[PDB]
Order: C-alpha cells, then sequence, then structure tokens
C-alpha cells in the first residue's frame, strides 16, 4: 500500500520544479511597463 | 500578489483592425462631409411640368444631384 520510493522521490522533485515555476510566474513590481 | 497571464499574441489583429478602421475612415469621412454638404447646400431638384418646346436632357428626369451627376 502507499507510494514506492521510486514514486514518492519523483513525487518531491516535481513538487519542487512545479513549486518554483510557480513562484516564477509573480510579477516583480515594474512588470507592465507601460510604453507612453 | 499580481501573476503573469499567458495569452496568445494580441498584437497583429489589433494591429489589423487599426489599419482597416484607418483605411476604411481615410475614404470614407471626405464622402460623408461632401454627401452633406451637398444636401445642405444643393438641395434635390423639385419637380415640375415640361414647359412647351422644351426638349430635357437624360440626367434632368432624377432628382437627387449625386444621381444627376
Ligand atoms: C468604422 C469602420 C470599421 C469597419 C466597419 C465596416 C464599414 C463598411 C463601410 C462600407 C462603405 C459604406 C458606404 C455606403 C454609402 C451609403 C450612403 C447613403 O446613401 O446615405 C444615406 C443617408 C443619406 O441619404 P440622402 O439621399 O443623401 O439624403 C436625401 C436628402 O436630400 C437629404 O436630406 P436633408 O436635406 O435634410 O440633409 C440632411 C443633412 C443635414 O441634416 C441635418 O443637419 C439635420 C439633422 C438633425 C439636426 C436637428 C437638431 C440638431 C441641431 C439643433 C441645434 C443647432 C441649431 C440651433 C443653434 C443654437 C443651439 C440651441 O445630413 C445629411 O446629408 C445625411 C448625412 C450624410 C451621411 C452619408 C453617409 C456616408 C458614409 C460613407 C462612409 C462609410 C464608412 C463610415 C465612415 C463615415 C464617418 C463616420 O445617410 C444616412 O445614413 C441617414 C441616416 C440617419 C437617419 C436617422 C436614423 C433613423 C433610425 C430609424 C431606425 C430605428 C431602429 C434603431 C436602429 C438605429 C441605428 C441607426
Amino acid at each position: 500500500s502507499g507510494y514506492t520510493p521510486d514514486e514518492k522521490l519523483r513525487l518531491q522533485q516535481l513538487r519542487e520544479l512545479r513549486r518554483r515555476w510557480l513562484k516564477d510566474q509573480e510579477l516583480s513590481p515594474r512588470e507592465p511597463v507601460l510604453p507612453p | 500578489k499580481r501573476l503573469f497571464i499567458i495569452k496568445p499574441s494580441g498584437f497583429y489583429d489589433r494591429r489589423f483592425l487599426k489599419l482597416m478602421r484607418f483605411y476604411i475612415l481615410l475614404t470614407g469621412i471626405p464622402v460623408a462631409i461632401g454627401i452633406t454638404l451637398v444636401n445642405v447646400f444643393i438641395g434635390e431638384a423639385e419637380l415640375a411640368d415640361i414647359p412647351e418646346g422644351y426638349v430635357p436632357e437624360h440626367w434632368e428626369y432624377f432628382k437627387h444631384p449625386i444621381s444627376r451627376w
């Protein structure tokens, strides 16, 4: 029952990568640089 | 927090719409102004009887100035 160690490890690695990707989607305070 | 929203490129559709509007208006605003000026200052002809012995020109059988022209 439950995850095998391989499945668990792959889930942790994918989770770390996905959380990094979601963090990178955040906008810095100047991102909408509107031209004049 | 404010997040980036992934969308397709909206630049090209907007550019096309602006170009089409520009050209249509560029030729159609003078046409509308000319139509209004003609209507205001050169009205429509008034129907009248043919005077005796007179042979009207063919364009004289219509009433709107643009149609007559
Ligand atoms: C945006 C682009 C994006 C892409 C989109 C795609 C675009 C594709 C376009 C393709 C090309 C198309 C070209 C087609 C050519 C057709 C032209 C044509 O035949 O014109 C016909 C027609 C003109 O007919 P006509 O044969 O020349 O006139 C015969 C008479 O001799 C005339 O009678 P008159 O002696 O009384 O003179 C009237 C005169 C003067 O009349 C007046 O001044 C009186 C008006 C009332 C004022 C009274 C009070 C206001 C003043 C009072 C205050 C000041 C006075 C006191 C001062 C102190 C103030 C207190 O005004 C006019 O001459 C008429 C206006 C001229 C319009 C011509 C249209 C040309 C368009 C071509 C360009 C196409 C592209 C569009 C771009 C155009 C620019 C935006 O033009 C009209 O459209 C008239 C329509 C308005 C009538 C009222 C509407 C009635 C509504 C009933 C339906 C209700 C249901 C709800 C729906 C309502 C929605 C509308």
